């Protein structure tokens, strides 16, 4: 009996901590991914000049 | 009996030139 | 009869009819190693450092060439060691000989090639070469101890 | 004398081995036969015991106990190092 | 300008026959 | 100082265990290597039959 | 070993060399007696 009651206390603490972490993990991923998409949009893109010799492969 | 094909070396010459602006 | 020979071994005999007889320790121009063969080519090429020519066309005639029986021959597992320690061309088996008689031939000799204080690493390396095919997992271990 | 001191060292170094003891014993009997017929009959008998009584189990056993000799010495040394400490730890 | 050497395939035919017993 | 006197004893026990183990290691290697040489002598060896077609490499 | 006396020491050392396996067997038996005699003197 005492083991069951004590187990029920310790369990509810770990279950609470489990959910509070999941909230954080998802909330961080959404922030970072959306910012990186913003940064990706604004980076300099490629250059072209029709020079065949430049693109020789041996 | 055994019939085999042995690879022997050879080449072709290819020349390329550019089209400014793709025109 | 067996005899130890120096590596690399190449032999190429030009036959009169225009083919070539080859026996070689190594491959070239697709030709398998170790087993001998009679080789013919449709077009001149270089093989083993020499030019195998296309032969001239010949007219056919009635043949009197012999056709020997084929034969399968079993040899001792360590035949290379047995030929080596003699230093001479030595009789190893007969065409017909039983497994048991073939083995009892060099066994006492081979057993008395025992481990010595003076050449342990050399001996271990030979044990690894001998064990390789039988138990690969023991040969890699023995090789590592040998290089240590 | 010269005729004997010619193969003697070579013949001596064909010594007894853990592998082929039965085969070796049979060669010794063939060599001993003319010299001492009694001893040849005894050797030949000990030979066929190892080879052909049971499935040659004793020839297998004595071959194996032969190869194990180095291990058996290394164990025996450990035992003495236990015994001496135990005995000294009894004396007042 | 660009000049290049393209490998192209070719073969020679090799025939082999056995020698029973090595004789 | 009891720790120093105890160290001189513990040391002599680990030095004794060191040698008894080397005696065992070497004694085992000599046994096994020799047996494997015996076994290597009596394994079935190779077969030859002059057949070229069997030894083709593509 | 060869030529002093009638070569007797070469005979002695040859003989003592062949006897080595017997001598080890005897030496072992002496220890077994000693250990028991000794253990039987401790109170
Ligand atoms: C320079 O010189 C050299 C010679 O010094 C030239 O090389 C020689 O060139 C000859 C061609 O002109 C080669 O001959 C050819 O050999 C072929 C291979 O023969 C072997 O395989 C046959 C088939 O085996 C398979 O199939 C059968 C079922 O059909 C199965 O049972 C088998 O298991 C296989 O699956 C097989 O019949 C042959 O057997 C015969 O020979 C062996 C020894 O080699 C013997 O053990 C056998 O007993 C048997 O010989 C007896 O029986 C046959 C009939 O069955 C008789 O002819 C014999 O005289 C004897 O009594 C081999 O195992 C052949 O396929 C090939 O056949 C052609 O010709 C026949 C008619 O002769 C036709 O019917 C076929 O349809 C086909 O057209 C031909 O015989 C030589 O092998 C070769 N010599 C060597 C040593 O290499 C070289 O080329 C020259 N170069 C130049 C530039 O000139
Ligand atoms: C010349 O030709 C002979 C005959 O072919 C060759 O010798 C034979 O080689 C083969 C292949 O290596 C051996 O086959 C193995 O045989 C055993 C079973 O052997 C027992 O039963 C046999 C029944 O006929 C009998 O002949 C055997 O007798 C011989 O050996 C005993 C014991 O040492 C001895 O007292 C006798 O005097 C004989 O010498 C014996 O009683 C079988 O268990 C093996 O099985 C393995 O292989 C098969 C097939 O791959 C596989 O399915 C199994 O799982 C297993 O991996 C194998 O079949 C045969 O024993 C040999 N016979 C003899 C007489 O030696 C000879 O080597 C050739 N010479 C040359 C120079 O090439
Ligand atoms: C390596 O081995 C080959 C066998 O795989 C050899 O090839 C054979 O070479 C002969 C040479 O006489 C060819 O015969 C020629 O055939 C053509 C017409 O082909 C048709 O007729 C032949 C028989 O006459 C028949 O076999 C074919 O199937 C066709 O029906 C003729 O115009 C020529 O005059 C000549 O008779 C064989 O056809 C050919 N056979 C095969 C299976 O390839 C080859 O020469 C050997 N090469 C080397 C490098 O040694
Ligand atoms: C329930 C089912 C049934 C189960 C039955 C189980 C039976 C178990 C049998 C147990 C047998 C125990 C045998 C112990 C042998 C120990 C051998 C150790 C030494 C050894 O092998 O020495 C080497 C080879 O000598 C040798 O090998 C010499 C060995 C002696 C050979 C003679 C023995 C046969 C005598 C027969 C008598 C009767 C005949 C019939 C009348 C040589 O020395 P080294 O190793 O240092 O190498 C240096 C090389 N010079
Ligand atoms: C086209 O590309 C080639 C290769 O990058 C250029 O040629 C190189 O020019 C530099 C100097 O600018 C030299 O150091 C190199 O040695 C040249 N290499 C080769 C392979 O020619 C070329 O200048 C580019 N522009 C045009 C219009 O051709
Ligand atoms: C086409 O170009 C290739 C390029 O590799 C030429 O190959 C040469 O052929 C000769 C034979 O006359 C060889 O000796 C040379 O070593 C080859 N090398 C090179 C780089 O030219 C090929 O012959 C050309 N063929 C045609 C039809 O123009
Ligand atoms: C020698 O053998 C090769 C074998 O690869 C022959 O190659 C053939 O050549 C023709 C042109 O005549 C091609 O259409 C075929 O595709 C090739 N393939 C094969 C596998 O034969 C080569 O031409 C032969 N030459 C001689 C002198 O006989
Ligand atoms: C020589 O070696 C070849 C390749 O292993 C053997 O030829 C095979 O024979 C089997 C029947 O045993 C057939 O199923 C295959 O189609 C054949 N393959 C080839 C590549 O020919 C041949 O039997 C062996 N022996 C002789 C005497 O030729
Ligand atoms: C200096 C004092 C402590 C004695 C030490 C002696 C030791 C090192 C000696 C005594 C007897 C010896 C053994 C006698 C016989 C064999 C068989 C041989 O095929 C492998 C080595 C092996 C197993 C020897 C190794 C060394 C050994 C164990
Ligand atoms: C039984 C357990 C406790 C192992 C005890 C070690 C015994 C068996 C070992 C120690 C020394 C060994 C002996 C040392 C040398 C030889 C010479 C050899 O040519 C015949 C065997 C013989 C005479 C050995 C037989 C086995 C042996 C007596
Ligand atoms: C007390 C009774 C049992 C007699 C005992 C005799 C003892 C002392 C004998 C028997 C066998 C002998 C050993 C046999 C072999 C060798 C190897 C050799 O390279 C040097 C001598 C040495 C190391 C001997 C030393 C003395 C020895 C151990």
């Amino acid at each position: 009996y005492t083991c069951c009651a004590t187990s029920s206390r310790v369990l509810a603490w770990i279950f609470l901590v489990c959910i509070l972490l999941i909230i954080v993990l998802v909330s961080c991923f959404v922030t970072i991914s959306r910012i990186q998409w913003n940064k990706d949009i604004q980076v300099l893109g490629p250059v072209i000049d029709w020079n065949v010799t430049q693109r020789a492969v041996y | 009996s055994l019939r085999m094909q042995h690879p022997v070396p050879k080449y072709v010459e290819v020349n390329m030139t550019s089209i400014p602006q793709g025109v | 009869w067996a005899e130890a020979v120096k590596e690399p071994f190449v032999q190429v005999n030009p036959l009169k009819n225009g083919s070539y007889l080859v026996l070689a320790s190594s491959t070239d121009c697709q030709i398998p190693p170790y087993v001998p063969s009679i080789v013919t080519v449709n077009e001149t090429t270089s093989c083993f450092g020499l030019d195998f020519k296309r032969p001239l066309v010949a007219e056919e005639r009635l043949s009197f060439e012999p056709r020997l029986p084929n034969l399968q021959l079993r040899l001792p597992h360590l035949v290379g060691i047995i030929a080596k320690i003699k230093g001479i061309k030595i009789e190893v088996t007969s065409s017909g000989e039983s497994i048991k008689e073939q083995i009892e031939r060099a066994k006492a000799e081979l057993l008395r090639l025992d481990i010595h204080e003076g050449d342990t690493p050399a001996w271990i390396q030979q044990l690894a070469a001998a064990t390789k095919d039988v138990w690969p997992a023991a040969a890699s271990a023995l090789q590592g101890i040998g290089n240590f | 004398k010269e005729q004997i001191e010619r193969a003697k060292a070579e013949l001596l170094r064909l010594d007894i081995h853990e592998g082929d003891t039965p085969a070796w014993i049979q060669q010794l009997a063939a060599a001993t036969k003319d010299v001492w017929p009694a001893a040849a009959s005894a050797l030949q008998g000990i030979g066929n015991f190892l080879s052909g009584t049971a499935q040659g189990i004793f020839g297998t056993a004595f071959s194996l106990l032969g190869y194990l000799k180095p291990i058996l010495i290394g164990v025996g040394v450990i035992l003495l190092v236990i015994l001496i400490f135990k005995i000294v730890s009894w004396i007042p």
